């Protein structure tokens, strides 16, 4: 699941 | 501290050279250096502790995940014993993750969100509490409770703040409402509220697409999309 | 050492782990305390000790080559005058990878090479000798002839050993002539000897194919395939 | 240039 900004 | 000698502004632009070669470990000692000069942080600023930080906890919070994978496995039927190294290795990366943590949660506590103000900046400090506690929860296996109501309780603060003062298209009001929502699948066991909580923010931000230039457009519709690919993942 | 409490054998396993969950300084640390148990490696553990190193510095190699183009620019005609920070941060990159060269050097020296009597673990120690020298190299700016000599002569001793006591498909041979190939290119300006050795090295292993199983095949094709594309790129 | 190896 994606969130905010970079990994 | 060991950046105590260096100018902020030194240090400001050291971290974006930390950037630039992808150094974000250096990066985030520079940007910790510069919050603890104690003056306010810029827009640009706040990005720039934000993105430090970001890359190194997710770079430790794959390898947990990796090793917790591992040592899950070997605890399954039928796994031959390998001893304790599989566990003494995921608790040393626990641990410098947890310590990451507990460094950007000191720096919100000491002093940036009490001196912000402004809804961009006070709401962007309280996200990065929720998601940083949130980070210690996807690890936390014992204080758990406390560790999930102190992340809640942070990104409610923010949710209130930025529905009060900020537009349903602000890019971080939007990155709030998409963490947030990961926070209720992911870590407190509620998929209905995140998948509610994501379709009412992307309903409400494309109502008010109509009132931005093309840039602001691109920069809230990046977002959107981001809530649109976990509602795909979870409806 | 941070390492002289743990096994031998616990160290070798949480390499491994380290290299699972791509976590390379960790790997390195772990492979440092293993060599420092004092016993020879086994190949195996020779390739972990060199993919943990071989990333690291990776790392700082490719950091260092950015801020040295920022730098080569703001040195530039009609370029902004932006003080010492470019500098200093290249100093600090630079420093931390020569360190990790000579951390390496210092293992190999203090006692694998002297140890190392059978061809395969001797050429590959030696190999790896030159490597750290030839990156050692391309930050030296100052000794700089002869750390150019110090590669060039560990690769030259690694070449005779390789020619004498190993067939042309071998790849520790191949990877070897790969990179010593490139040190002619790269460091010792030597474009035409380059091109000799990488042409050489891949016509005698292509003689001697035949002789192989085809997953020897596959192990030394993907080498000469590397000579391959150097040849390309330098004819 | 290839070098043998990761990077
Ligand atoms: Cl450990
Ligand atoms: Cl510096
Ligand atoms: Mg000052
Ligand atoms: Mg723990
Ligand atoms: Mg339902
Ligand atoms: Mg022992
Ligand atoms: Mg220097
Ligand atoms: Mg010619």
């Amino acid at each position: 699941f994606k969130t905010e900004g970079p990994d | 501290g060991a950046m105590g000698s260096m100018e902020r502004a030194s240090l400001i632009q050291k971290a974006k050279l930390a950037e630039q070669a992808e150094r974000y470990e250096d990066m985030a000692a520079f940007m910790k250096g510069a919050v603890e000069k104690g003056e306010e942080l810029s827009c640009e600023e706040r990005n720039l502790l934000s993105v430090a930080y970001k890359n190194v906890v997710g770079g430790q919070r794959a390898a947990w995940r990796v090793l917790s994978s591992i040592e899950q496995k070997s605890n399954e039927e039928g796994s031959e014993e390998k001893g304790p190294e599989v566990r003494e290795y995921r608790e040393k990366v626990e641990t410098e993750l947890q310590g990451v943590c507990d460094t950007v949660l000191g720096l919100l506590d000491s002093h940036l969100i009490k001196e912000a103000g402004d809804a961009e900046s006070r709401v962007f400090y309280l996200k990065m509490k929720g998601d940083y506690y949130r980070y210690l929860a996807e690890v936390a296996t014992g204080d758990k409770k406390r560790i999930i109501d102190s992340a809640r309780s942070a990104y409610q603060e923010a949710m209130d703040i930025s529905k009060k003062e900020m537009p349903p298209t602000n890019p971080i009001r939007l990155g709030l409402a998409l963490n947030f929502s990961v926070f209720h699948y992911e870590i407190a066991n509620s998929p209905e509220e995140a998948i509610s909580l994501a379709k009412t923010t992307f309903d409400e931000a494309m109502a008010d697409l109509h009132t931005l230039s093309e840039d602001s457009y691109k920069d809230s519709t990046l977002i959107m999309q981001l809530l649109r690919d976990n509602l795909t993942l979870w409806t």
